[PDB]
RNA sequence: CCCGGCGAGGGGAGUGAAAAAGAACCUGAAACCGUGUACGUACAAGCAGUGGGAGCACGCUUAGGCGUGUGACUGCGUACC
RNA sequence: UGUAACGGGGCUAAACCAUGCACCGAAGCUGCGGCAGCGACGCGCGUUGUUGGGUAGGGGAGCGUUCUGUAAGCCUGCGAAGGUGUGCUGUGAGGCAUGCUGGAGGUAUCAGAAGUGCGAAUGCUGACAUAAGUAACGAUAAAGCGGGUGAAAAGCCC
């Protein structure tokens, strides 16, 4: 059984036990989060197409880690125009392990 | 107060050359060429971060169109039907379902078709 | 730079970059572009500004217990062992001793010792006050300093 | 490093005159 | 997660047989191109050939509209000065009927190594008999 | 037991010597000596002496039976070049490079 | 108050303009002189 | 006529792909002396096809 | 002591803390040129990267994903001053 | 030069005119996370709005290098500088740790001073490439053989 929930501006098809990485959440490590707006749930022939959210669908997850992603180098270079700019970036993320999914 | 540039200059060139590993010929051995290549790689990476978002959506749409048509509806009509039904699953997830769960995808198609009806 | 003013090669036809002097700074063994000359780095410190800075330093020393005001500081003979003994007894290792009548024996006894400098009240300098950990001052010196700085 | 250039030597062909 | 990508070592292509009799050239070629490329499969990956093997029959009877049967001209150059050669549609059909379909499909496939690989899956026969019965092609209306 | 012999500063460009070296690479010392014997190259003469020296070293210092020895590693490194001046027409000088080479032959039972 | 604790009042010491030291500096290449002309030339400029 | 661009080490090595020397296929063995020699050549000890053609 | 032309050069032995401190000698960068190993490469068109990405090899602390190396195929892409 | 006046394939619509309703489509807009400038508002921070493509050029704030004091301190043969890998780390110039190499220097901090940063200047000096194992080996008066010496002989001796 898997579920689709929109978190951090993006959606995710997850199944209990799958650790997912979402946009940084202001939630302590040990805490548990609940995503109420579950777009869809599926148990074989059972398929809950939320319109837009599956009534009573709730995904329970525990925060597992908060960290910065791989360093990206932003290079800007205008040729023949004496212009060149450099910038780094490490996007913040939050890993959440799905404790449970409730129809 | 004379300053020698050997130690510092060496480090700067080593830095650029390290970023040019894997490049063909002079691009990975010669600083003048490696430098230009490393800059161009950065320009391409910047431009391609945006393109990655474009290409994947393109891929998702094509997969949805294929799966939808197999269920007897076109992509344009499926998306329209989905919105009328108020379903808000993104194209990324629709594509994932279209490949891994065809029964579920068939359900979305029927819902979309009913919304049009 | 030693050399002649002969143009190394003709201006045109050789296919090489134009040259005019073997002493050019773009050349090995050439002259320094902006070669240095003897410089005088002395700055002007307004008398008031100088004296004011001294008073600020003296004040911090008092607030920080870095000024040991003693009536008399002297040694019987110009012997290093004597002053070393006295300083350990007073429990000061690094100290700038200012005296009203710079004693000759005291000047000699402290000469070898490197953490100890003996100066008259008219030889105090701002850096020495800040540098040395303690600034022992004789009764005479304190009045002299106050009167001089006034 | 490059050596001191040579003075004008005999030339094989006349330069074309464009005129 | 990451979007699934078709894997060439696991892709499952199928065999189909189509009849070109009466089918308009371009309209038929487009469907072949789509199915040859794998654009009808939800597992389609632009860098993997997920298409299917398609056998075409009666390539000599494919149809064209208007006056293309005589006016459509297939040009080619031989790499020799003044080497431009021109063959009309009727001429091509009589001399090399299979080429008429092949050219259309090849022109509609991606240009590059993968496109060439996709083209290898199209078996165009000028008649109504083929020799791929072991592959058991499944009739496919087009 | 990898015994090594080296002819350092051997007058001969590495490119030329490398031609001969590629022939005996991985060949039994005996087969190598024969191939060198009938190779019409100056480098063959150079390599043979180094190969012979290596074989001698294995026997004298390492007591290795010559019958088992094989050319495990053979490579030619460029040596210091001797700079020379070759006069040309019209008073122009063209430097000449007298390229040397370092010949390292390695012999071992395995 | 030690020799390695004294500091200048904020604003007292301003770093000078170092020309011709890269794009990042902002005074690289032409070094503020612009492009060509008499003013861009070393020793260039009209009299008062 | 000279190169407009320096050739690469790859191209240099590609041209030299045909420069490899080949060794003699096999040496022949004299029936009498037993020495090895280039086929159709006298041995170093002056034996050809079992006959001492030249002395010493 | 050994190979070698009573060679050059080298392999041992010995000296030294060290001989990859052996006199072409402190350290010993880079261009440049090699040997070995892994992967790719002989139906394939262009600033040689970048964004996707299969397979293979390797080292890992579930048998596991991961890390490292390579990069078929594919989107975009005509150096710098 | 070659089709060469839809980008191509192809098209009788996959052309054109009308009407309508979907969808695709950008670094635009929105969502989610983060950073910065400026202005308001409260209490130093918070909160709210808004802005952040840039050449010449102006303004501001930094990194690093050598040298002086701090430092007769601190680090260092239980391995300094330099070299060369690796991992981590900051928005950047960077920083930090560590394996190996190296074999004796290095230097926190906060200040001070500059020969303080290079890819270009047909730049200067040295080194090493490419063409390339290519052209050429300098009068077309000319060599052949035997013997000798030698590790080796077309070239030396006879
Ligand atoms: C050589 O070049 C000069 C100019 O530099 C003259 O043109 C001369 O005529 C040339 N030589 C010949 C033989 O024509
Ligand atoms: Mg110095
Ligand atoms: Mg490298
Ligand atoms: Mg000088
Ligand atoms: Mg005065
Ligand atoms: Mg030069
Ligand atoms: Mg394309
Ligand atoms: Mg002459
Ligand atoms: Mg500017
Ligand atoms: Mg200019
Ligand atoms: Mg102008
Ligand atoms: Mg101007
Ligand atoms: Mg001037
Ligand atoms: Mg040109
Ligand atoms: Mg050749
Ligand atoms: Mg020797
Ligand atoms: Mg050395
Ligand atoms: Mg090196
Ligand atoms: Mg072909
Ligand atoms: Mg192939
Ligand atoms: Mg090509
Ligand atoms: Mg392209
Ligand atoms: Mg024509
Ligand atoms: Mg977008
Ligand atoms: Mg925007
Ligand atoms: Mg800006
Ligand atoms: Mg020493
Ligand atoms: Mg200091
Ligand atoms: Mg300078
Ligand atoms: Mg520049
Ligand atoms: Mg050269
Ligand atoms: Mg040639
Ligand atoms: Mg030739
Ligand atoms: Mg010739
Ligand atoms: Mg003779
Ligand atoms: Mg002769
Ligand atoms: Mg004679």
């Amino acid at each position: 059984m898997y579920a689709v929930f929109q978190s951090g501006g993006k959606q995710h098809r997850v199944s209990e036990g799958q650790t997912v990485r979402l946009e940084k959440l202001d939630i302590a490590t040990g805490e548990t989060v609940e995503f109420a707006e579950v777009l869809m749930i599926a148990n074989g022939e059972e398929v809950k197409i939320g319109v837009p959210f599956v009534d009573g669908g709730v995904i329970k997850a525990e925060v597992v880690a908060h960290g910065r992603g791989e360093k990206v180098k932003i290079v800007k270079f205008r040729r023949r125009k004496h212009y060149r700019k450099q910038q780094g970036h490490r996007q913040w993320f939050t890993d959440v392990k799905i404790t449970g999914i409730s129809a | 107060a004379r300053v020698k540039r050997g130690v510092i200059a060496r480090a700067r060139h080593k830095k650029i050359l390290k970023q040019a590993k894997g490049y063909y010929g002079a691009r990975s051995r010669v600083y003048r060429v490696a430098f230009q290549a490393v800059i161009k790689a950065g320009q391409y990476a910047y431009r391609d971060r945006r393109q990655r978002k474009r290409q994947f959506r393109q891929l998702w749409i094509a997969r949805i169109n294929a799966a939808a048509r197999q269920n007897g509806i076109s992509y344009s009509k499926f998306i329209n039907g989905l919105k009328k039904a108020s379903v808000e699953i993104d194209r990324k997830i629709l594509a994932d379902i279209a490949v891994f769960d065809k029964v579920a995808f068939t359900a979305l198609v029927e819902k979309a078709k009913a919304a049009l009806a | 730079v030693t050399g002649s003013g002969k143009k190394p090669w003709r201006q045109k036809g050789t296919g090489r970059a134009r040259s005019g002097s073997i002493k050019s700074p773009i050349w090995r063994s050439g002259g320094v572009t902006f070669a240095a000359r003897p410089q005088d780095h002395s700055q002007k410190v307004n008398k008031k500004m100088y004296r004011g800075a001294l008073k600020s330093i003296l004040s911090e020393l008092v607030r920080q217990d870095r000024l040991i005001v003693v009536e008399k500081f002297s040694v019987e003979a110009p012997k290093t062992k004597l002053l070393a003994q006295k300083l350990k007894d007073m429990a000061l290792e690094d100290v700038l001793i200012i005296t009203g009548e710079l004693d000759e024996n005291l000047f000699l006894a402290a000469r070898n010792l490197h953490k100890v400098d003996v100066r008259d009240a008219t030889g105090i300098d701002p850096v020495s006050l800040i540098a040395f950990d303690k600034v022992v001052m004789t009764a005479d010196a304190v009045k002299q300093v106050e009167e001089m700085l006034a | 490093g490059k050596p001191r250039p040579y003075s004008p030597r005999p030339t094989s062909h006349p330069r074309p005159i464009r005129v | 997660m990451k979007t699934f990508t078709a894997k060439p070592e696991t892709v499952k292509r199928d065999w189909y047989v189509v009849d070109a009799t009466g089918k308009t050239l371009g309209r038929l070629a487009t469907e072949l191109a789509r199915r040859l490329r794998g654009k009808h499969k939800a597992e389609y990956t632009p860098h993997v050939d997920t298409g299917d093997y398609i056998i075409v029959l009666n390539a000599d009877k494919v149809a064209v509209t208007g006056n293309k049967r005589t006016d459509k001209v297939y040009y080619h150059h031989t790499g020799h000065i003044g080497g431009i050669k021109q063959a009309t549609f009727e001429e091509m059909i009589a001399r090399r009927p299979e080429r008429v379909i092949e050219i259309a499909v090849k022109g509609m496939l991606p240009k590059g190594p993968l496109g060439r690989a996709m083209f290898r899956k199209l078996k165009v026969y000028a008649g109504n008999e083929h020799n791929h019965a072991a592959q058991q092609p499944q009739v496919l209306d087009i | 037991m990898e015994t090594i012999a080296k002819h350092r500063h051997a007058r001969s460009s590495a490119q030329k010597v490398r031609l001969v070296a590629d022939l005996i690479r991985g060949k039994k010392v005996s087969q190598a000596l024969d191939i060198l014997t009938y190779t019409n190259k100056k480098a063959a003469v150079l390599v043979k002496k180094v190969l012979e020296s290596a074989i001698a070293n294995a026997e004298h210092n390492d007591g290795a039976d010559i019958d088992d020895l094989k050319v495990t590693k053979i490579f030619v490194d460029e040596g210091p070049s001797m700079k020379r001046i070759m006069p040309r027409a019209k008073g122009r000088a063209d430097r000449i490079l007298k390229r040397t080479s370092h010949i390292t032959v390695v012999v071992s039972d395995r | 108050m030690r020799l390695n604790t004294l500091s200048p009042a904020e604003g007292s010491k301003k770093a000078g303009k170092r020309l011709g030291r890269g794009i990042g500096s902002g005074l690289g290449k032409t070094g503020g002189r612009g492009h060509k002309g008499q003013k861009s030339r070393s020793g260039g400029g009209v009299r008062r | 006529a000279v190169q407009q661009n320096k050739p690469t080490r790859s191209k240099r090595g590609m041209r030299r792909s045909h420069d490899a020397l080949t060794a003699v296929t096999s040496l022949s063995v004299d029936k009498t002396s037993g020495e090895k020699h280039l086929r159709h050549h006298i041995t170093a000890d002056g034996y050809y096809r079992g006959r001492k053609v030249i002395a010493k």
